[PDB]
């Protein structure tokens, strides 16, 4: 019982760490997507 | 006072006219060399116009004279088109000789007015288990078919065609919109061997023609359906007609193609800003009226199974049901192979369907979705370690899946082409009994590939 | 018979009284309801324009040599050479309490087939919000018939509150049901529909007529088959009609539909004007566009009322509550348009797809939906009784994970879990079944009294309905008095508890 | 002869022509002849052609209409009477209580403060709130990052700040509403009035019902107000040191993006104006102290999309000096204010700034509060009495700390009775140090709650 308890605690901690990781990468990707699309739009508008 | 070819770039065409004589929008322009025709898109002043080529894009010479008709695009309509396949221009493409009628009508009428909406919602039944229980239809409705590539979707539409034809003198009509012409020919011949073409009219846009043609096939089919509905027969009310869209997405893409070359700026995805305008123009001319109604079926394609972008988003704001086909249920050997858990309709309402049918649908949703989420743990341990509770649930879910297996009326060769078209009430009875457990003592196989309780019991007794 | 003949003749002799020296323009360019015209040197900004076909147009770009203007009616009837003409006026639409029971165009033109409308008054669609000095605080509540809504998310007369969520989430139903609850509020209501299937529109119309509430109500719809400009301007017109009564010292409610959609239309229009695009093609002023609309609705200081009336009315204060709706893509909040919207409202409400998919009707997620106006938008009794729900729902939502758990856990956790599960289920509700505040009151009392903390969850709704009917019959004067006032008193609660324990003692559920 | 005539109109941008011998400079002020709207020179288009923005609605206007200039940037009234008055960006009263009393007018723009005037020292503002006073001391002429949602008493904290600065340091208060929503603005007014503090503050709001230029320039408006008050010298020189309150600078950046887009200029990485940093700085450098007088800033900050790496907050942090964050749970725990005493960061947190002992004390408090925070989960799950008794002592001491950091407010006096208590350092420091010594481990936590200095705490404890 003790060992299972400790392992669950560690699992929770690793989950939190991975959550941080994913959140950071998500922010980066959202920024990149916005950049790409706005560049597309401005180029297309500049076409005329 | 004839215009001339002044500039051509790909799909966009321009013509000079005498400033006094100026064509109006949406009127046909006659190439004085070839049969090819031009539609006005916008007036460029000074007698200059912008147009799109209806037909081939060959044989074109800067400075070739072109004339007009000073009138919108009108094509023949009437019973003299049934069982015939026409081009975007309404010409015989089936080599069955010219059309017989001269009843020609334009294609850009306005949407039906507000005051003339059918003052009451209606319902349509198909005699099909999963649909008439979980995907109800309103006569005049809007239906979407998403995905499905391991099964014959055209088989499903043709089944619905036989459904409506035997169900009503209300004829049917299909329009080829970016048609995978292999499947189109297959459908043509299979309807042919069905001997059912008298209630069918055919126009094809088959991924080989300037984008305008594939744009406008939709309008053609719309016009045919409109007029055919408007033929008030012996009573003052014509038949309620059915439409088949080869793909709405290709209708969107047709305008999407040359929008930028039109001088249109791109949209949020780079699309055409007039997307919603044309979409509504299309849909609002598809309704139920005070006298008669028109409904349609739309074969839907989804890009990368992604719905979270405008191209399906706009469509969804006009449908009434989202029939999403299922592949692995087909792998389960199910004939219809339609998902029972994702497909919905806005028509699922007790006030319109009654209470009992609605609540039966509720219960079956609950049991199926609960059975799904236990799959993992069942795999991990087995049925035994689960409480005795939900064992009957598993059995009932399996029997439900079997009950959904509906032999097709018209395949001509899948199980003998047997029709079921079971009444909604009988299926209600059967599913009510199954939910209660009236027959939760029989192997699910007895519920497989059959219809009502009579067939299930007879099968269980014969084995 | 001969009556009209005299009528037409007498009318005619009233005309051609002189020759006009008007200044007008002519057509140079046409594309998709957008016209470049030449001439008309003098022109009001945003002047409404007339054309030889009887149609009308809206002038936006006053460039140094020409004019760009958008078709208001239906183009595909205009050709270069035809002559425009300004009206010497700005865009204006009629208002008036006679508009009740009437359905009109975004221009304010009947569509109900009920003939002409005798509006004695018309007004410019575009105006400005009153001086912030003419604002006084919000204290009168607005009822929704939704226990969760009316408890955790109070709504006060003149407040801007946002319903938001993903698609097919009953948002339309939420608005209309909120409308229904106005049998006794005495306020009037306006529904603004944008880009909709006339079928849906007519269904709403018919349903409202069944409720008969289309008598203190007016509605305009810019369906999907309408000129984009019509759609773009329509919410402003609805705001105009609301401001009519607001400035009459009256209190009312209005509802938009798909402000996102009209934003799309405006995007398209601006784009066709060759204006510089912004992010996601959105001209920046979309923030300005929406904001200049929303703030026009509020609750005003009665002093402003008095001075505007010039003595006509002195007692009341005008107000107008704003209930807009935004549809979202996969429940995002980071999209530019919603992001703009958020900082504008006085409070927001989310709809979660899973809950309705889980059959949670309604599917509101109270976990993020807030109303920063506080209890000032509740009645004293509800202001009193909300806290129990508040804290119980809190505790539940932190620790709801234990659903299958608590076969070995401490008992207090189990009891609190049962409490939470029951109260959570309590809010499941059907459309067109508004709860009077007395009904909500008896439900909350039974909740906090724990007299439902002893009954199975599957029949909580049945329990509640039975209780409802029981009081409704037995103790009608009590609820009468309650909803007359909405005050919490020891005598009142004692009577309520006596009735409850009687009901438990009496007929079962 | 400065009358020029309108030549072209789109949306909000406005174009006029003038004579090629008399051309206004950029940022000059144009008043439309016959109407009360004003135009702002943006870029010289040559040929006597100028492209400008308008200040308000643009309706009915028609080309060829005459407009004059002022040959100068915008000037607004400034003076002592400006308190208790709400004006627009143009410094024009909207309270509707008569015109502005002063005749003193100053142009809105001026260059950045001289390098020579940057004071060769850096010291700390005294406040009596007992929390920032230890953990995040403010510099003199600093920028304080503030975060958290509404309903946690933001207005209340501002109230107390104003009260203290005006009371002890005789500070004057200026508040700027960027992108304000009218209702909360009016509420804030009524609060200014009931709490007898209105007479000491100068108020200007820009609503989100106005074209962007209004919202952009209210900032510089309030800034100049503050500059005038500070540079207004006192007896023997040494003009006051003042505090500036500005809402949602992120809204400011957004409005800058607005006007840049309307000019037809390409976006930035995310899509902001490419010039973003320019205006950000131009705002910043005029926020500092001088050899005469000082200015300090409180700025409401909102982080859209929770992106600490977004360009706008990134540029913000380039000038941030201290960070203060507001909690929801802490307030729900009946502790006011709800300042999280664990996320607040101060550039001034150095033994070279607050001194050696003060620095170490603060670090020790931080350690204790951390230590207890990771203790919390174990206390919840595995009980309490299964740990080191020293850890339990830590628990009690940290609880006392948290109970103590809240205090009555002199603004809270009118709210709920209970007159507030002003407290400086050198008593907070001593009391906290003694608490760290554990010499008060014989007293319940109650004596620390809603109370002033440690002497008061012991008075209550004896009386409890
Ligand atoms: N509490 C309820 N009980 C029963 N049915 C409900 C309830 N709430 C909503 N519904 C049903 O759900 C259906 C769909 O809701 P609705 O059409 O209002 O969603 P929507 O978001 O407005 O759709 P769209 O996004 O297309 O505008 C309605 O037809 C309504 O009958
Ligand atoms: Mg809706």
């Amino acid at each position: 019982q003790s060992a299972r308890m400790v392992a669950m605690k560690a699992a929770t901690d690793n989950a939190g760490q991975l959550i941080k990781d994913l959140q950071l990468i998500y922010n980066k990707l959202r920024q990149a997507a916005i950049t790409q699309e706005i560049s597309e739009i401005v180029g297309g508008a500049a076409a005329v | 006072s004839s215009g001339r070819i002044i500039q051509i770039i790909g799909a966009v065409i321009d013509v000079e006219f005498e400033r006094t004589s100026v064509p109006k929008i949406y009127d046909a322009l006659q190439v004085d060399g070839t049969e090819t025709t031009l539609e006005v898109q916008q007036q460029l002043g000074d007698g200059v116009v912008r147009t799109i080529a209806m037909g081939s894009t060959e044989g074109l010479k800067r400075g070739l004279t072109v004339t007009s008709t000073n009138a919108p695009i009108s094509v023949p309509v009437g019973t003299a088109t049934l069982g015939r396949i026409m081009d975007v221009l309404g010409r015989p493409i089936d080599e069955a000789g010219p059309v017989a009628t001269e009843e020609r009508l334009p294609i850009h009428r306005q949407a039906p007015s507000y005051a003339e909406q059918a003052a009451s919602t209606d319902l349509l039944e198909t005699g099909i288990k999963v649909i008439d229980l979980l995907c109800p239809f309103a006569k005049g409705g809007k239906v979407g078919l998403f995905g499905g590539a391991g099964v014959g979707k055209t088989v499903n539409m043709m089944e619905l065609i036989n459904n409506i034809a035997k169900a009503h003198s209300g004829l049917s009509v299909f329009a080829g919109v970016g048609e995978r012409t292999r499947e189109g020919n297959d459908f043509y011949h299979e309807m042919k061997d069905s001997n059912v073409l008298d209630k069918v009219a055919m126009v094809y846009g088959q991924m080989n023609e300037p984008p305008g043609n594939r744009l406008r096939v939709a309008l053609t089919g719309l016009t045919m359906a409109e007029y055919f509905r408007d033929e008030k027969d012996e009573n003052g009310k014509g038949r309620d007609v059915l439409l088949f869209v080869d793909n709405i997405y290709r209708y969107t893409l047709a305008g999407t193609e040359v929008s930028a070359l039109l001088g249109r700026m791109p949209s949020a995805v780079g699309y055409q800003p007039t997307l919603a305008e044309e979409m509504g123009v299309l849909q609002e001319r598809i309704t139920s009226t005070k006298s008669g109604s028109i409904t349609s079926i739309q074969a839907v394609y989804v890009p990368a199974d992604d719905l979270t972008d405008p191209s399906p988003a706009t469509t969804f704001a006009h449908l009434d049901a989202t029939v999403v086909l299922s592949r692995d249920i087909a792998s389960s050997g199910i004939y219809p192979a339609i998902d029972p858990l994702d497909s919905t309709s806005r028509q699922l309402d007790p006030l319109v369907v009654g209470q009992e049918h609605y609540e039966i649908a509720r219960a079956v949703q609950n049991v199926l979705q609960r059975y799904k989420e236990l799959k993992d743990i069942i795999a991990i341990l087995g049925m035994d370690e689960l409480a005795e509770e939900d064992k009957l649930v598993v059995y009932r879910a399996r029997k439900i899946q079997r009950f959904f297996s509906q032999p097709f009326h018209v395949a001509e060769v899948f199980t003998g082409a047997p029709g079921k078209l079971v009444p909604l009430k009988e299926t209600i009875r059967g599913f009510k009994g199954l939910l209660a457990g009236e027959y939760d003592h029989i192997p699910e196989q007895a519920f497989y590939m059959v219809g009502g309780i009579d067939e299930v019991i007879a099968k269980a007794e014969k084995l | 018979p001969s009556e009209i003949s005299a009528l037409i003749k007498q009318r005619i002799g009233d005309l051609d009284t002189s020759a006009t020296a008007k200044n007008e323009g002519t057509i140079v360019m046409v594309s998709d309801g957008i016209v470049r015209i030449h001439g008309l040197a003098d022109a009001m900004y945003g002047e409404m324009i007339e054309f030889d076909g009887g149609l009308f147009g809206m002038a936006l770009n006053l460039e140094q040599d020409s004019v760009g203007a958008v078709v208001l009616g239906n183009y595909l009837s205009l050709q270069e050479g035809q002559k425009a003409r300004c009206t010497g006026r700005v865009l204006e639409v009629p208002v008036g309490p006679e508009l009740l029971g009437r359905v009109v165009d975004a221009l304010g033109n009947p569509i109900d087939g009920k003939g002409p409308i005798d509006a004695k008054l018309t007004d410019a669609v575009e105006k400005v919000a009153p001086g912030v000095i003419w604002r006084q605080s919000v204290d009168q509540p607005v009822q929704t018939g939704y226990k969760s809504v009316d408890t955790m998310i109070p709504v006060g007369r003149g407040q801007r509150e946002l319903i938001i969520g993903d698609r097919q989430t009953g948002k339309t139903a939420m608005a209309i049901d909120a409308i229904i609850a106005q049998k006794n509020s005495g306020i009037k209501c306006v529904y603004v529909a944008i880009g909709q299937k006339q079928s849906t529109i007519a269904n709403v119309v018919r349903k409202l007529e069944e409720t008969g509430a289309m008598a203190y109500t007016t509605v305009v719809a810019a369906a999907a088959a309408d000129p984009a400009a019509m759609q773009y301007l329509a919410p402003y017109s609805g705001c105009t009609m609301g401001e009519y009564f607001r400035d009459r010292g009256e209190d009312a409610l209005i509802i938009y539909d798909d402000l996102s959609k009209q934003a799309v239309a405006y995007r398209q229009i601006s784009l066709l004007l060759r204006r510089p695009p912004g992010r996601e093609a959105y001209p920046g002023d979309v923030f300005y566009l929406h904001s200049r609309l929303l703030e026009r609705a509020s609750r005003v200081s009665a002093e402003y009322v008095e001075k505007f009336t010039n003595g006509a009315v002195t007692g009341k204060t005008g107000s107008l509550t704003a209930l807009p709706i935004i549809e979202t893509q996969a429940g995002d909040v980071s999209a530019f348009v919603p992001t703009n919207v958020i900082s504008i409202t006085d409070g927001q409400i989310f709809l979660e797809t899973s809950l309705f998919n889980a059959g949670i009707r309604p599917a509101v997620n109270a976990g993020i939906s807030v109303s920063r106006v506080g209890g000032s938008a509740q009645t004293k009794i509800i202001k009193k009784l909300s806290g129990g729900i508040r804290t119980a729902l809190a505790q539940y939502r932190e620790l709801a994970a234990f659903a299958q758990f608590a076969s070995d856990l401490d008992e207090a956790t189990r009891k609190q879990l049962e409490h939470g599960q029951r109260v959570t289920e309590l809010m499941k509700q059907k459309q067109y079944a508004p709860y009077s505040i007395a009904d909500q009151a008896v439900s909350v009392y039974a909740s906090n009294e724990g007299y439902m903390a002893d009954v199975e969850v599957k029949k909580i709704v049945d329990f509640d309905a039975a209780l409802i009917a029981y009081f409704r019959s037995e103790y009608a004067p009590l609820m009468k008095q309650i909803d007359e006032t909405g005050d919490y008193n020891k005598d009142i609660e004692a009577a309520i508890k006596a009735g409850i324990e009687s009901f438990k003692a009496t007929q079962t559920y």
